[PDB]
């Protein structure tokens, strides 16, 4: 008893740690699947702001009336 | 008459007025096809650090 006492842990707080590290590897391994999903979704069609590799930018396209009529 | 037209009085930009109104679209095109949804907004912290393998927070 006296080594339980003054050396050990209690079972209560075993017991509390260990429903508290399931519940935060729960959200780890359910973040990560969605993580994995969205980004194969994500590549598959593009939607998402991940994927855009650089288009054409216009802001340095000008128009402004030619020389020649027909552009 | 008809006085010469001095240099350099045959250029210098000019309004000149129509019967028929400007048109739209005079390149005949179809609509922007979609717009991207921007993300926005303050960011929240990141949640439980790397989520990598190991080295939590």
């Amino acid at each position: 008893r006296w080594i339980a006492r003054t050396f050990f842990d209690a079972p209560e707080k075993n017991y509390e740690r260990t429903m508290a590290i399931l519940q935060i590897e729960s959200e780890k391994a359910e973040l990560r699947l969605k993580e994995l999903e969205v980004r194969r979704l994500m590549r598959a069609k593009g939607d998402g702001p991940w994927f855009q590799y650089p288009t054409i930018d216009k802001a340095l396209i000008d128009h402004s009336p030619k020389a020649t009529p027909d552009n | 008459g008809w006085v010469r037209p001095d240099l350099g009085e045959l250029s210098k930009v000019t309004k000149v007025k129509t019967d028929r109104p400007l048109p739209e679209n005079p390149y005949h095109s179809r609509a922007r096809p979609e717009p991207n949804p921007e993300v926005e907004g303050d960011l929240k912290p990141a949640r439980h650090g790397s989520r990598l393998f190991f080295w939590t927070m």
